[PDB]
């Protein structure tokens, strides 16, 4: 995350961490149950085996409140393709069941009308993660957040070099130096309504990082809440 | 549901020109019809106290 603030005690208790063999971070993930974890297609082809971790803040001294999951079953999207990025989605289904605990905790799944209606025209939402604070930067140590306006349809269509699809929207700013970055993939895009936050967005690319002219580009939940279902029964 | 979405605390939907309010799972519709009220401990996009 570029710019944006740190995550407080129990302010981001959905964010899920992919962490390698080395046990480092390199995308993120969002807590949809006890045994459901909402990520990126793409992060998947990004390393060999990972295992979960929830409860996080710093991954650098050892809290106690953290706890590593190993994932029982992976669920890509088959239409996902390096190639446009479309379809950037998985889930994954763990071994043991998340202890939700402080700072661990699922955002909500919203239905797709109202979430359309009522959540995605909101002004903005929340995007958090482990991931690298500059463009060329290192993966952060602590967990952040940041609070990314709904961006035009139409208005970041012209702005991209590639084409947005339909599975596809943008969030952040023109030219203000915020964003999500390499490392948050992967992540929560979560919107607030009545103080409840509910899963919009995972976070998927973007033509670097806080760069001018660009936004942050997110799978649209509401897109895949019939295909989300099915990956959870199943 | 286009009015403060219809009071409601979470879902809304227009069934026969009348507002049904629903929650996401984990959380009970209240007697009021439209509150939702959370049916244990640590409920979906709630940030956590404790
Ligand atoms: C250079 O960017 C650097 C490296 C990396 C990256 O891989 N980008 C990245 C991915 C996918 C496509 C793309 C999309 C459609 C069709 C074809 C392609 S293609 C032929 O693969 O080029 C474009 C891209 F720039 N990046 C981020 O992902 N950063 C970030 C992630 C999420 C958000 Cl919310 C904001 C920022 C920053
Ligand atoms: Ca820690
Ligand atoms: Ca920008």
């Amino acid at each position: 995350i570029v710019g944006g603030q740190e995550c407080k005690d129990g302010e981001c208790p959905w964010q899920a961490l992919l962490i390698n063999e080395e046990n480092e971070g390199f995308c993120g993930g969002t807590i949809l149950s006890e045994f459901y974890i909402l990520t990126a297609a793409h992060c998947l082809y990004q390393a060999k085996r990972f295992k979960v971790r929830v409860g996080d803040r710093n991954t650098e001294q050892e809290e106690g409140g953290e706890a590593v999951h190993e994932v029982e079953v992976v669920i890509k999207h088959n239409r996902f393709t390096k190639e446009t990025y479309d379809f950037d989605i998985a889930v994954l289904r763990l071994k043991t069941p998340i202890t939700f605990r402080m700072n661990v905790a699922p955002a909500c799944l919203p239905e797709r009308d109202w979430a359309e209606s009522t959540l995605m025209t909101q002004k903005t939402g929340i995007v958090s993660g482990f991931g690298r604070t500059h463009e060329k930067g290192r993966q952060s140590t602590r967990l952040k957040m940041l609070e990314v306006p709904y961006v035009d349809r139409n208005s970041c269509k012209l702005s991209s070099s590639f084409i947005i699809t339909q599975n596809m929207f943008c969030a952040g700013y023109d030219t203000k130096q915020e964003d999500a970055c390499q490392g948050d993939s992967g992540g929560p895009h979560v919107t607030r309504f009545k103080d409840t936050y509910f899963v919009t967005g995972i976070v998927s690319w973007g033509e670097g990082c806080a760069r001018k002219g660009k936004y942050g580009i997110y799978t649209k939940v509401t897109a895949f809440l019939k295909w989300i279902d099915r990956s959870m029964k199943t | 549901c286009s009015l403060d979405n219809g009071d409601c605390d979470q879902f809304c939907h227009e069934e026969q020109n009348s507002v049904v309010c629903s929650c996401a799972r984990g959380y009970t519709l209240a007697d009021n019809g439209k509150a939702c009220i959370p049916t244990g401990p640590y409920p979906c996009g709630k940030q956590t106290l404790e």
